[PDB]
């Protein structure tokens, strides 16, 4: 039924409350964030959390001779491209907290700074690691390490991060660090070897993480090679607990994919072949999820904390806790989309979809395809604030009542008949030909008067467009 | 901290997937699928029967190797432990990858 299809999206990636996934305990989105800044260490103090705050960076002119506090040579001044791309994924983190970043001349004492190295000690190249960062008021030796950055540039990706995702992911990730966060777990790269056996919690993947250093398949997502640029789910958890929440974001009507008005490239795309990997943080107005563009099938939830497979992946979409997104427009493949408790336009586009507007006064299209409205409460369309669906194609498209039925635990509960009763389970279909809407009244609490109403823009032909 | 990711090319090469006794030798090569994937080459038929389908590219991941369909969908990951990498089935029987 159309209606299972709901159900599996809406218990993907369930977690927290005494789970266990992959042999270890699962983590809540409020959990994992706590856990990722275990360190208590922040820009404003020692456990001083929730306050915003201002940083300074810069790119320093390193001499090739000298040596920092780590002990790497082979030192070097960021290039014009690392430049471009480490102010994108500074900018990511302004997105999501209370943070305000300020570039100071080369030479000026600033907070967060980022510098290549290339040698583990002179004439020694180093092609073994990648970066490396200090959390906020790091004190070694009576000198204060707070906010240096460091990457590798032997590595393509750290010396062209505008074209190789995993540099422009290793530079949020540092300059993660260097805010205040840590690893989700107990883990350094090189220190030993480390595997995806040491975290503490199922969550620690890059999937809901890019300061973890596990394949998103360890849960479950497949990001095709991919690798997200800015902060993820529990990232966002992580950096709001420290500096706040940034309510000024995106708070107009926001488009994310396609035709996208963000202006952030992580949120965009202009092809099916350029795949999207985000967690929305939005603090207003009436957005949509714009996946038009694609022609996999694709699962579009919009409940906050929630996971989408778009574009052709798995779970490499999510939306934050406390966002709330409107619209959703999937693409040419057969998708799944369901909304949320808000008034929600959801549109199919081509292929056969499955549309769930769940809560409040929804206007649904199928758009071309063999499509399903699903419903399973009576609230979902209440008589005077209905959902509409405005483009049924009798004899094609279905309306799904299926679930009222199991929940009565009798096929028979639900009934068409030619007049009301009072009796429950009684469904009535009138066609209104000066408007051309057929209006479905269902009374699933067998009330004086029915309790759900659902109008179609439409004829429906009760023989062979109903699944009950 | 962070970890490096290899490159097609130091991971190419002569490899043998054991699974339940059997054993595939799979060549990693560094022809390219797509942006993000390269060409793997094998006997399906021996494939099948450890995975559960026969993948046809391959990529490096910082933490492990990566077995994709045509489209670059994962098939199977294969985390690195010391000296191979191994994927699990849904069943929890061990698949291994180790370079020949
Ligand atoms: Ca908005
Ligand atoms: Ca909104
Ligand atoms: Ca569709
Ligand atoms: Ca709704
Ligand atoms: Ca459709
Ligand atoms: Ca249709
Ligand atoms: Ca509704
Ligand atoms: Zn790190």
């Amino acid at each position: 039924t159309g209606y299972d299809a709901v159900d599996d999206l809406l218990h993907y990636h369930e977690r927290g409350n005494g789970i266990q996934i992959n042999g270890k305990d699962s983590f809540s989105n409020e959990q994992a964030g706590l856990f990722i800044t275990r360190e208590n260490q922040t820009w404003n103090g020692y456990k001083v959390f929730g306050q915003p705050v201002k940083l300074t960076f810069s790119f320093p002119d390193y001499k090739f001779s000298s040596t920092n506090v780590a002990g790497d040579t082979g030192l070097s001044k960021f290039s014009a491209e690392q430049q471009q791309q480490a102010k994108l994924s500074l900018q990511s983190w302004a997105d999501v907290a209370n943070i305000t970043f300020t570039e100071v001349a080369a030479g000026q004492k600033a907070n967060i700074t980022f510098g290549n190295y290339s040698q583990d000690r002179p004439g020694h190249y180093d092609y073994g690691t990648q970066a490396y960062a200090f959390l906020p008021n790091t004190i070694w030796q009576g000198q204060d390490l707070g906010g240096q950055t460091w990457y590798n540039v032997n590595q393509s990706n750290v010396k062209h991060p505008a074209t190789e995702d995993y540099g422009r992911q290793t530079f949020t990730h540092e300059i993660g660090h260097a805010l205040g966060l840590s690893h989700p777990g107990d883990y350094n790269a090189g220190e030993g070897n480390p595997t995806y056996n040491d975290v503490t919690y199922a969550e620690d993947t890059r999937q809901f993480s890019l300061m973890s250093y596990w394949s998103e398949t360890n849960t479950g997502g497949d990001n095709g090679g991919h690798y997200a640029a800015a902060p993820l789910l529990d990232d966002i958890a992580a950096i709001q607990h420290l500096y706040g929440a940034n309510l000024s974001t995106r708070t107009g009507d926001t488009v994310y994919g396609f035709n996208s008005n963000t202006g952030r490239d992580f949120l965009s795309t202009t092809s099916n072949s350029q795949k999207v990997i985000f967690a929305a943080w939005d603090a207003g107005g009436n957005d949509t999820f714009d996946f038009s563009g694609y022609t996999a099938n694709q699962r579009i939830n919009l409940n906050e904390k929630s996971f989408s497979d778009v574009g052709g992946l798995k779970g490499n979409v999510s939306i934050a806790a406390g966002v709330t997104i409107e619209n959703a427009i999937g693409g040419s493949g057969n998708d799944v989309i369901v909304g949320n408790a808000a008034n929600n336009v959801l549109k199919g586009g081509a292929g056969n979809d499955v549309l769930f507007g769940g809560g409040g006064a929804d206007e649904l299209w199928g758009g071309a395809g063999k499509d399903i409205f699903v419903f399973s409460a009576a609230s979902d369309s209440a008589p005077g604030a209905s959902d509409w669906i405005r483009d049924f194609q009798k004899g094609i498209d279905k309306i799904d009542l299926s679930f009222f039925n199991k929940e009565a635990n009798s096929s028979d509960f639900i009934h068409f008949v030619d007049h009301f009763s009072g009796t429950a389970g009684e469904a009535l279909l009138s066609y209104n030909a000066s408007s051309n809407v057929t209006d479905l009244s269902v009374n699933i609490g067998g009330h004086q008067a029915p309790d759900f109403l659902v109008k179609i823009v439409g004829q429906v032909d009760v023989a062979t467009d109903f699944i009950v | 901290s962070s970890l490096r990711l290899p490159s097609a090319a130091e991971l190419s090469g002569q490899w043998v997937l054991s699974g339940a006794e059997q054993h595939c030798d799979i060549r990693l090569n560094t022809d390219v699928l797509d942006g993000t994937t390269w060409k793997l080459a094998g006997d399906t038929a021996c494939l099948q029967k450890l995975l559960p389908e026969a993948p046809v590219g391959w990529r490096p991941t910082p933490d492990g190797l990566t077995l994709t369909q045509a489209d670059g969908s994962a098939v199977a990951f294969f985390s690195r432990n010391r000296d191979r990498y191994e994927h699990k089935l849904v069943d929890g029987s061990v698949r291994t990858l180790k370079k020949k």
